[PDB]
């Protein structure tokens, strides 16, 4: 902490130091100023100047959307790949309970699970949302229960 | 979203074209009035009075910053000399404390050094506690009075004078190492008649 | 140049004003955290003598630590913790003589070190959770009178 001491000792006083450098710079320019505005050419070189000015700062928005544009379109394209990924999971699983109801019949033959069938179809016929297996699985227990 | 967005980035390029095309206007201007000696001086001037007006702006608001931080450093710095010094006296009364007790030579001391000793020592943490120790030679204060009543044995708090320099209001903060110490500096002795 | 002036003296001041707010905030979270950490050891403390009124061993106008302390004022002053805890051993060891047929016996009451400990504050507050550490631990009396 002394040596921070010691450091910020030495920074605000040269800090000031570049402050009276400035100054002195600041009151010697505005001098020369006034006897250098009597011909046209200052205003011109102002002007020119804050035109340059707003040139750049529509560079800088134009990086700015473009930087936005890419981050927005980087994602863009991730969320089509997830959304190709969801589909190659539901064919992926769609197949694989289509052989699992295969088995489930499988099961229910050897088990003579009259129900498999009729539920099975039941499932088809209402496969277009949360299908409530809760009945189901109740009559396979009550059905193994009796077994 | 992002149609929008670019239409909006065309937009802002075509506008930077259009500001470019503006500025050679300007030259045009500046050229037949010419005199290049005097743009040459009116340019520096004007690069000059830029630098200082923005440097002595940013100062401006620096150098308080700077002035505070320096505030902050030299409030933490005394805080921290305030411990370094309560420390060093700790240390040293911790010093005189742990010098009592190694003079009566009931224990050897291998060298005087705090974390040697500590070293020597380290195993006794694992097997007592401070009350169950306390504890313990009571009990066997008790016990061995059975036999060597004929001595006439007696223990007898001893205590370590309370240093001058713990009166110094080192403040809130300090409180709690100077509680312990003088909680701790009470210790127990015992002396036994042997034959006069 | 009014504007100017303004504008610099504001440049000035608003940077002092800005550091001491920061210092302000840093000093105000620190003050809640205080203010937390001391609410934790008071109900802490609380818990502690809640528990030795549970047990009906000592009797209180009310759970008000100002009333408590202006009752037994001056007990602290008169003894130390070492002490009393020896001086109870070795009348228990005296007074097995007369009750050895009863069976005396002592049990150490601990607290659990509450998690909130966990959130470690250091420095300002280490010593005060050593210590509460160290305090905390009484001892008990359970006698088996007459079966």
């Amino acid at each position: 902490l002394t040596a921070q001491d010691e450091e910020l000792t030495q920074e605000i006083k040269q800090e000031e130091e570049q402050k009276q450098q400035f100054a002195q710079q600041q009151e010697i320019a505005l001098e020369e100023k006034k006897r250098l505005e009597r011909h046209e050419v200052w205003n011109l070189e102002e002007d020119k100047r804050k035109k340059i000015e707003n040139t750049k700062s529509l560079s800088s928005e134009i990086n700015s959307l473009q930087k936005k544009w890419d981050h927005k379109n980087s994602q863009y394209n991730r969320l089509w790949q997830e959304r190709e990924q969801s589909q190659n999971q539901i064919r992926q699983h769609e197949s694989g309970m289509e052989d699992l109801l295969g088995e489930l019949q499988f099961d229910a033959e050897e088990a003579a699970f009259s129900e498999h069938e009729v539920n099975v179809h039941d499932f088809e016929r209402h496969q277009e949302e949360e299908f409530d297996f809760s009945i189901w699985i109740g009559e396979i227990g009550s059905h193994e229960q009796l077994l | 979203e992002l149609d929008d967005l670019k239409g909006d980035q065309n937009v802002k390029e075509s506008q930077l074209r259009k500001e470019k095309a503006e500025i050679e206007s300007i030259e045009q201007q500046l050229k037949l009035k010419g005199i290049e000696e005097v743009r040459l001086r009116i340019q520096q001037v004007q690069q000059e009075l830029r630098e200082a007006t923005e440097g002595i702006n940013h100062l401006l608001e620096t150098i308080p910053q700077k002035k505070a931080k320096q505030e902050t450093c030299q409030n933490e710095l005394a805080a921290a000399k305030t411990s370094a010094e309560f420390w060093s006296n700790m240390a040293d009364e911790w010093e005189q404390m742990v010098r009592a007790d190694i003079a009566r030579g009931f224990v050897e001391v291998v060298e005087m050094d705090p974390v040697k000793i500590v070293k020597q020592l380290e195993s006794i943490l694992g097997k007592y506690d401070r009350s169950k120790l306390n504890e313990q030679l009571t009990k066997t204060f008790i016990n061995e009075q059975i036999f060597l009543t004929e001595y006439r044995m007696f223990e007898y708090p001893e205590e370590t004078e309370r240093p001058e320099w713990f009166s110094k209001e080192w403040g809130e903060y300090y409180e709690p190492f100077m509680n312990e110490w003088n909680q701790l500096q009470s210790r127990r002795l015992i002396l036994m008649e042997y034959k006069g």
